[PDB]
RNA sequence: CCGAGCCUGGUGAUAGCUGGUUGUCCAAGAUAGAAUCUUAGUUCAACUUUAAAUUUGCCCACAGAACCAAAUCCCCUUGUAAAUUUAACUGUUAGUCCAAAGAGGAACAGCUCUUUGGACACUAGGAAAAAACCUUGUAGAGAGAGUAAAAAAUUUAACACCCAUAGUAGGCCUAAAAGCAGCCACCAAUUAAGAAAGCGUUCAAGCUCAACACCCACUACCUAAAAAAUCCCAAACAUAUA
RNA sequence: GUACCCUAACCGUGCAAAGGUAGCAUAAUCACUUGUUCCUUAAAUAGGGACCUGUAUGAAUGGCUCCACGAGGGUUCAGCUG
RNA sequence: ACCUCGGAGCAGAACCCAACCUCCGAGCAGUACAUGCUAAGACUUCACCAGUCAAAGCGAACCUCAAUUGAUCCAAUAACUUGACCAACGGAACAAGUUACCCUAGGGAUAACAGCGCAAUCCUAUUCUAGAGUCCAUAUCAACAAUAGGGUUUACGACCUCGAUGUUGGAUCAGGACAUCCCGAUGGUGCAGCCGCUAUUAAAGGUUCGUUUGUUCAACGAUUAAAGUCCUACGUGAUCUGAGUUCAGACCGGAGUAAUCCAGGUCGGUUUCUAUCUACUUUAUUCCUCCCUGUACGAAAGGACAAGAGAAAUAAGG
RNA sequence: AAAAGUAGU
RNA sequence: GUUAAUGUAGCUUAAAUUAUCAAAGCAAGGCACUGAAAAUGCCUAGAUGAGCCUCACAGCUCCAUUAACACCA
RNA sequence: GUUAAUGUAGCUUAAAUUAUCAAAGCAAGGCACUGAAAAUGCCUAGAUGAGCCUCACAGCUCCAUUAACACCA
RNA sequence: GUUAAUGUAGCUUAAAUUAUCAAAGCAAGGCACUGAAAAUGCCUAGAUGAGCCUCACAGCUCCAUUAACACCA
């Protein structure tokens, strides 16, 4: 069965415990499935972002109502939403704990591929409906191949040794170099100078 | 609402009160702990509630053991024969080396 | 948190690219520092706050040698941004006490011994 | 002026509450918390001041600190001059924002709450005015001098030209499905045109596209909207040398 | 819960000291609410007469009619008047 | 709802660390019976009070646990000892409602109105091509989502004001925005024509009178070219109103033993001001009728624009 | 002492 | 926190040791069936461990249940 | 939105743990037939899930149904 | 202008999935004939459509409608 499968809304053991919301698993690269497994053309995520079940259903409509399942195949590649997400009724005043679990997020870093597509197909082919869905996607993103995506990963590797400007992002922040760790963040010595918040600006070494 | 009671106590304090090298004396509270961190090695004793005093007045040092518990700790020599048999389990041990000599011996008497 | 930073000791080993950006050469490494004040120690944390107290670096401009010894050099690592390091490059030899009332600084670094102002 | 008259006395009632506190000058000086009918307050601790006695105090390097990230602790050297105890006290113990790690809330608030550090309630220059951002702090006269921080940069979407025959009303099931509702195979002529990729058809027909031929040659920058309510808001300027 | 409008004449069962009886009723009577209908109006969240879930009416905490009366509070024909 | 003690997270690696932040627990049970007596040195819940550990010695054998708790004074006891859901848990020996009849001291340290911040709810526009539209995404409508905007609502925060910033509707006078209801011009149409639907541009001009209710609203009647969306301290009370709401009186239903109370209703209920200062005080649209004519269009019912004539209405000025 | 009913010509 | 009284066939009472009866309960006993009233039979651990002898019967051990009081820090 | 109560044979009632007795419903029998009555039977996932020990059983874990409270300008 | 909640053989309820019955009305059953009662069958687009797995069975597309509301203070 080459679709993609019937991801839910809430999942079947439930969260009782309202775990915090930590924004650590939107920050920087990701650590999970950045690289291929058995497919050719995917998403990328180049953008930190919760991934609702009003998500999920854009994806696996607009990807199964256009794609032919004796050529192509897709699956997933994030997981099943598990984050619980706490609202607090509509008007109600400050303080009071924290409110009931309402819904589901599934957290998505920067630089992880969320659905991967491939088979008999080509990616000047499915550039056609994966740009679609990477537009309503809730962070920036960009479908890829295997091989458009490692050129990309050529350009970045040659950005950092191209470039005449004498001082990187990682010249400064590691040698505190203007005393500019009074305003960096620990996790911007270890991403680099590229992510910054949810965002992440491709555009700079 | 808010079905969250209880969460009020305070920190204990509970740590290494004599950390290495640390000139200690017969009786001084070497560390304080509960659910066992630093085990005592040579010249530690061991409280009711497992802090570390020292008995001999000395300088307190910290090394890595081997681990080998009391036949009658049950709860410890079934966890040993789990092991492969190329295994140990070392833990972290506080000593006091002594500084003082146990005497010397006076001329009290030409008699 | 904002605290004090280690920095890597990876950075304090010098290019062989670097010996000719400026003129020292690896043997033979100099026996003073001009060390100067050039940023304030407003706006910092009490960390480098203290440091300036002790470097004798309270005034800004002022320079002072001191050693080039890794004790030094661990104050003035952790306050390398609001101060400027120099050699003092002594040109002559060291004051001998006949000599020594009549020196000057001359920056550039370089403590010169006999100090008339008539010209060349 | 009666939810209990008025006058005098007790009476200078009491007020953790508001207001007010009068010469000149110099000096040190910013708030970890805990109890509390307590959170508009006070007592202790902390921080601060003074007078003393003594000896170390900050900064730190090897080594060292648990199993189930930034860093800190301990710490000789060294740079430095403070620290600890003793004696006497008052006051502050209703905080703001910025950076960073977090928690609550909308991954809202000039929001609330902790931590680390700043700065502010201390003067001055800058960011238009400006508490909190940046530069900079130990004081006076000067019609001297070098500097510090310090003024935003951007303007985008042309496109191939011609030509198209034919085993075919390609087999199935369909009122009918002829390349184009659906299945199956994807064979094939001339040089060259898919058992056909989009419209258009009940279906057929009609349009293109992919093809020979045609040539100079695909010519290929791969980008990214704006709305309030008294009246736009410095004036303006692309060109003489860091 | 029934004959049957899906409503109780009745059936079965619990508690009570007694289970709100007679009247009146969308009221100066929690809400729904501008209940529904006839009249009044060209038009009526007003007013008058009824129907009754008043599920929070109700009998000297007085209930309900009725003659007079009121600088009481609403509705109105007609006249009249800046 | 909580109030004291304990484990765990936030607080990742000495110690510490809030929260009406997330989760678990405790207010004891069990064995001894040396759970005897003393005594160097230390830890410490950020103070104190309390809590902790303990070498040696005298004396005899040869404690588990995480919290598992309560000061002083007084009682009872010959003495050793023992007394609190003193749980508001550092504990007042023993004391509840109500206040719109209220008073005083303060507070913008703290709420209502108004401003401001924010934009979750609201509103709008685009991106995307699902699907409606017999076919056909883009005439019109639009799913899941994305990106911007606005600052009209319900909120939320508590920053200015409690040694007073007067409060809803209405009257009067209006200023402004345009996201246009009418009038004007234009593109598309699933626009035959008439009416329309939608979009760009345009804010000079205009935008009705009544019954009911305090009503903004809304329902309705009659029209109109149309009966705009909003802001302006929910514009405007030193210009007015006082019907409601928001004092003292009073019923009614309910709550409560009562006093009293109610986003429940209803009758009634004082709206002050002589102007110092700023500011200021004389500068054209639209409808309808006739005509085109019963033409253009359509098959017909239906039916135009344009040009032209003339009538009125408002507004402004006499 | 306790007995209630029997469809329409 | 202290006294004082009391436990029974399933429920009420008592007899000075030697333990009496009405309900409940099981039957026939009788009529076309329910209830009394008679009755035989049946069920008294006389609340607890011993006894100083023979104990509802008595000096202790308590298991409890109820009276009369007195406790605040 | 918050508090407190309560989830039972098809129905309602209880029992301080073991779930009774009263309908209804099921077969019999008395009456010509049915009722009423007399002899029987059956019927509760005791609303929701693990058990520290044994739980309608007592702490919860859950969904329905009701009460009283959603105010001050 | 707002949300939540319902949409059924013809009528009603339900089954908290797998679709029950009383009727309107079909004809057997039994009586002289009919009523009543009993035996069945019928007849459920589950209000609307792509199903993601399969669907009253669940999120919606959708066409009506009951309520709560937009009041204030
Ligand atoms: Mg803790
Ligand atoms: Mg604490
Ligand atoms: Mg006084
Ligand atoms: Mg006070
Ligand atoms: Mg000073
Ligand atoms: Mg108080
Ligand atoms: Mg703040
Ligand atoms: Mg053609
Ligand atoms: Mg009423
Ligand atoms: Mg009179
Ligand atoms: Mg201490
Ligand atoms: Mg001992
Ligand atoms: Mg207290
Ligand atoms: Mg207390
Ligand atoms: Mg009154
Ligand atoms: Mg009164
Ligand atoms: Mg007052
Ligand atoms: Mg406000
Ligand atoms: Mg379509
Ligand atoms: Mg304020
Ligand atoms: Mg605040
Ligand atoms: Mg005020
Ligand atoms: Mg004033
Ligand atoms: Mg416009
Ligand atoms: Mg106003
Ligand atoms: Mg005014
Ligand atoms: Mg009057
Ligand atoms: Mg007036
Ligand atoms: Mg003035």
């Amino acid at each position: 069965k080459p679709k993609l499968r019937f991801i839910e809304r809430a999942p079947l053991v439930p969260k009782v415990r309202r775990e915090p919301k930590n924004l650590s698993d939107i920050r920087g690269p990701s650590t999970e499935a950045t690289e291929f497994t058995e497919g050719n053309f995917a998403i990328l995520a180049l953008g930190g972002g919760y991934l609702h079940w009003g998500h999920f259903e854009m994806m696996r409509l607009t990807i199964n109502r256009s794609m032919d399942p004796k050529n192509m195949f897709a699956i997933w590649r994030v997981p099943a939403p598990f984050k619980p997400i706490t609202r607090k009724s509509v008007g109600h005043r400050m303080g009071g704990g924290k409110g009931a679990i309402d819904h589901y997020v599934t957290p998505v870093k920067a630089g992880r591929l969320v659905v991967e597509m491939g088979g008999r197909c080509e990616f000047e082919e499915v550039q056609g409906f994966l740009d679609q869905v990477a537009h309503k996607l809730p962070f920036a993103a960009k479908a890829v191949s295997r091989g458009t995506l490692e050129k990309m990963r050529k350009d970045q590797e040659e950005r950092e040794r191209n470039n005449q400007n004498p001082w990187t992002f990682e010249r400064i922040a590691t040698a505190n170099m203007l005393g500019i760790r009074k305003v960096l963040s620990p996790y911007d010595l270890t991403h680099k100078g590229k992510y910054w918040g949810k965002f992440y600006m491709p555009k700079r070494v | 609402s808010s079905k969250n009671l209880g969460g009020k106590s305070s920190g204990r304090r509970q740590g290494i009160k004599k950390m290495e090298g640390h000139y200690v004396h017969a009786g001084n509270i070497i560390a304080t702990q509960r659910h066992f961190r630093w085990h005592p090695g040579a010249h530690v004793g061991v409280g009711k509630n497992k802090c570390l005093y020292a008995l001999e007045e000395g300088i307190v040092r910290y090394t890595k053991e081997v681990y080998v518990p009391h036949p009658r700790n049950t709860e410890a020599v079934d966890l040993i024969t789990r092991l492969p048999k190329g295994a140990v389990l070392y833990k972290t041990f506080v000593h006091v080396v002594p500084a003082k000599p146990e005497g010397t011996f006076k001329l009290v008497a030409m008699l | 948190k904002f605290t004090r930073s280690r920095i890597p000791e990876k950075v304090f080993q010098a290019s062989p690219e670097d010996h000719e950006k400026y003129g020292g050469d690896p043997q033979n490494p100099h026996k003073l520092h001009i060390v100067t004040r050039i940023k304030s120690t407003r706006r910092r944390p009490y960390w480098e706050k203290d440091i300036i107290k002790m470097l004798g670096l309270e005034k800004a401009h002022t320079p002072q040698v001191h050693k080039n010894i890794p004790s030094v050099n661990a104050k003035l690592k952790v306050v390398k941004h609001l101060i400027r390091i120099k050699p003092l490059k002594l040109p002559q030899g060291l004051p001998a006490e006949e000599n020594m009332s009549n020196t000057c600084l001359k920056s550039t670094g370089e403590l010169v011994v006999q100090w008339h102002l008539k010209p060349v």
